[PDB]
């Protein structure tokens, strides 16, 4: 989830994730989780909010560790009336160090263990007062779950109300820049080759140091290449910038840049600064 | 010592190579005469350059640009103008001289007067289709970029070969995938998806008797610059020449 | 002396409506929205005569009639005949193909497995199915009456496994089609997906991974896909992995908000795992949207 503070602008946050449908993740940073919010900048330019978020999770240990007891060992109510009531705390305390195999738990199988102890465990559940009609199911379920793999499908219906979910928060403070710009240039291609039909990129970006500058770069052009010339006129509107290029060529390097942070700045006229440099070669 | 000046020279494929010159006001000299402006209080200088050209050779002609220039004057920038010379099948490297003028003009109407001149060779720092048994050359006569709809449309090979025996090749397209890091695998896997049902040929398995018309029909949409589907047998010595030639967009 | 089968994938709008294929399947595209592209498979199949004589050879499909060619002496010339995929649903194509006789054992100790005499039954079957429709009545030019047919069964001699993905999707492992809702959306708004999901009928060949990973790519309408950041690319939530199982009519919805320009197009990839190199299908629905 994503809150917004206490300052209450018209922050309209369309993304919001809510994972109802599935209870599954994996971060083992093989693939790649990315989550995103649509949100919007606010009725005038405002750069310091502070933003709270809310996942929930569990951790993949206990899901599993929930599945094999709500099914493995006590998944009727006649074992749960005696075998492993008075026996809860022990229960826990043998789970704990059950150590199943969280490594091929993610292709093809789960509630699989790994190569963890089980010959003295007997002798250490017969040396306390456990009963055989409690040590003939909590020998058989390890027994079971030594070599045993189970689906996707059945972890739902154990996850459901059986976690304790540990609703955890960050701080993102929505960072901004320095130097707001504002331009927009006009090509016009002399061609060498005679069109390589070209993909365009307006870009939206600002530079934020001191004494610094604005360095752009050119369309990609993906048929023949190393030609193409195109010729330009700046227009540099709403500022007085120091250009540094003309008449360029759209091959492997031109790097048309514009020093930008010498002279006649502004202030944040956004939630960040800004630089909407939209080329438009027509 | 007021403006770097640097050429860079391009090899296009259509015999012309392109240099292109390339002039930057040098910060060393921005400083230098920087603080001495500002200690008249002056941020933004003024030179004026008024008359820039290249000259040819031993005898000076005045290739031109490519496009327009007028007689502009700025401060702190950079600018580039780009030549198209004639490209040389020999090991003649082409000298050539360029000359500017920069007017730098202190305020109040007080000018100076500077002018440069370099000089310099024009050097770059370093298809048909061959075989590589014999004399047998390919090339398409026709225009190897071509612009079609997805309609039927032909094209035209050509063969120079050995006149000891000019038969004996067989050309088809081989029309099945190739049988080949997901995204690479995945990425590897729609070049040869898009290859092999792209166009199809209208004559495969076609012999071919110093012409030789083969007719396609394009499917798909897209450019295939070297569409190598098509790959000419050798009959005797059982070998395969590629052709890696031809690029037709299909809108 | 020989035949292929390709698909296509365009839709072919107009002007081009002098080639003979094109306007058929064009107009059982053009109304009755259910008839949908993306499904039709071409089969290229050449005439080559060997006789002194032009010849005029006109092919008759079901309901596909061609043009009139000319094949001079010695050439070929590819009659290209549309035909529509066969649904392995409504169909059953696992019984044996029977004999004529009922006389002899025929040596009933039959030499084959299960997995071979299936596909034997699919090889069969296919043919079976392509040789029933296809017909051709030809004529000489210079003699104008000598008018006569031609069979196919001594011509077509068996196929491969290319000719049985491409007639029969049932030889696949899953059968996906896209939903969407707005192709022509603005940059400043999210839009549902869908991905349904309906496995075949070769799902008893692995019988015990009972999951498999429906991967996500996406690529610039031009070539070169974009690699998972996405940036400057559609933001995503979710991540594209997404377990399936085996007998499950599934459907991973999911949500796509663009950033900067149009030509997208969407498809899937199924894995099996999530090791390297466990692939099985490079599914190629592929749909596509824009961006204003």
């Amino acid at each position: 989830e994503l809150s917004a503070p206490d300052t209450r602008n018209d922050y309209n946050i369309r993304g919001d994730y809510i994972a109802t449908t599935p209870a599954l993740i994996t971060f083992d940073g093989n693939e790649s989780f990315i989550n995103c919010y649509e949100i919007t900048a606010n009725n005038n330019f405002d750069s310091k909010d502070i933003f709270n978020l809310k996942v929930r999770y569990n951790t993949l240990k206990e899901q599993l560790d929930c599945f094999i007891t709500d099914a493995v060992l006590i998944e009727g109510d006649v074992e749960w009336f005696i075998l492993f009531e008075k026996w809860k705390t022990f229960w826990e305390l043998e789970i704990l160090k059950k150590l199943k195999y969280d490594y091929d738990a993610f292709k093809e199988n789960r509630i699989i263990r790994l190569l963890k102890t089980s010959i003295d465990l007997n002798k250490t559940k017969s040396k306390i007062r456990n009963l055989c009609i409690e040590k003939a199911v909590l020998d058989k379920i390890l027994i079971c779950l030594n070599k045993v793999s189970r689906g996707i499908a059945v972890c739902n219906t154990d996850m459901d109300e059986y976690v304790r979910n540990l609703v955890p928060k960050q701080l993102t403070v929505p960072v901004q820049l320095p130097g707001f710009e504002q331009f927009f240039h006009v090509q016009f291609e002399q061609m060498e080759t005679s069109h390589d039909a070209l993909h365009d990129t307006i870009a939206t970006i600002g530079n934020s140091l001191s004494y610094t500058v604005i360095v752009e770069n050119l369309s990609g052009q993906w048929g023949q290449d190393v030609i193409d010339d195109g010729g330009y006129i700046f227009e540099i509107l709403s500022s007085n910038e120091w250009l540094i290029h003309g008449q360029k060529r759209c091959a492997i390097k031109e790097k048309r840049k514009e020093f930008e942070v010498h002279l006649i700045p502004l202030k944040k006229g956004y939630l960040n600064f800004p630089r909407v440099e939209i080329t438009n070669i027509n | 010592l007021l403006n770097m000046r640097l050429r860079n020279i391009s090899l296009k494929s259509e015999h012309c190579i392109l240099s292109s010159l390339d002039f930057q006001t040098s910060k060393a000299s921005e400083q230098l005469t920087k603080k001495f402006i500002y200690p008249q209080e002056h941020n933004s200088f003024l030179k004026l350059n008024f008359q820039e050209i290249s000259y040819k050779l031993i005898d000076g002609t005045s290739q031109i640009e490519l496009d327009p220039i007028c007689p502009l004057k700025v401060p702190l920038t950079a600018f580039s103008y780009d030549s198209i010379s004639a490209t040389f099948k020999l090991v003649l490297l082409p000298k050539s001289t360029q000359p500017h003028r920069v007017k730098i003009t202190l305020a109040y109407e007080l000018e100076l007067h500077p002018n440069l001149k370099l000089p310099v060779r024009t050097s770059w720092e370093t298809s048909l289709v061959n075989s590589k048994l014999s004399n047998v050359k390919f090339k398409f006569i026709n225009s190897n970029i071509k612009v079609i709809k997805g309609e039927k449309f032909t094209m035209r090979l050509q063969i120079i070969n050995s006149s000891s025996s000019p038969l004996d090749l067989v050309v088809y397209y081989n029309n099945t995938i190739n049988p080949i890091t997901l995204e690479n695998q995945y990425q590897l896997h729609n070049k040869y998806r898009k290859i092999a049902e792209g166009i199809i040929l209208l004559s495969n398995d076609y012999k071919i008797p110093y012409f030789a018309d083969l007719r396609f029909i394009g499917i798909m949409s897209g450019y295939y610059g070297t569409l190598s589907g098509l790959k000419v047998l050798d009959l005797n010595t059982n070998e395969l020449i590629e052709v890696g030639n031809g690029a037709s967009v299909l809108i | 002396p020989s035949m292929d089968i390709i698909p296509l994938n365009e839709l072919f709008s107009s002007q081009v409506e002098n080639v003979d294929w094109i306007e058929y399947v064009m107009s059982k595209i053009r109304a009755e929205s259910n008839l949908h592209s993306r499904d039709f498979i071409l089969l290229l199949l050449d005439f080559r005569n060997s006789w002194i004589d032009g010849i005029k050879l006109n092919v008759q499909f079901e309901d596909f009639t061609s043009n009139e060619y000319h094949v001079e002496a010695s050439h070929t010339s590819r009659i290209i005949v549309p035909i529509k995929k066969i649904d392995y649903k409504k169909y059953n194509f696992e019984n044996t193909p029977i004999p004529r006789i009922y006389p002899g054992r025929q040596f009933i100790q039959s030499g084959l497995n299960e997995e071979q005499t299936i596909e034997m039954r699919q090889k069969f079957w296919c043919r079976e199915h392509i040789i029933s429709k296809l017909k051709c009545n030809w004529k000489l030019t210079t003699d104008q009456s000598v008018t006569g047919s031609v069979d196919f069964n001594k011509f077509i001699e068996k196929f491969d496994h290319k000719m049985v993905y491409t007639i029969y999707p049932g030889r696949l492992f899953y059968g996906v089609q896209l939903l969407l809702d707005e192709p022509k959306v603005k940059v400043g708004e999210i839009i549902n997906l869908k991905i349904i999901t309906e496995p075949t009928s070769t799902c008893r060949r692995k019988q015990n991974s009972t999951v498999n990973f429906l991967d996500i790519v996406i690529f610039d309408s031009k070539t070169s896909k974009i690699l998972p950041r996405s940036n400057r690319r559609i933001l995503y939530n979710g991540s594209l992995t997404k377990p399936i199982s085996t007998t499950k009519v599934s459907e991973i919805n999911l949500e796509i908000i663009p950033i900067e320009k149009g030509r997208y197009e969407f498809s899937v990839c199924i894995s099996k795992s999530n090791n390297q190199d466990g692939i099985i299908q490079f599914d190629s629905e592929n749909v596509i949207l824009s961006v204003i």
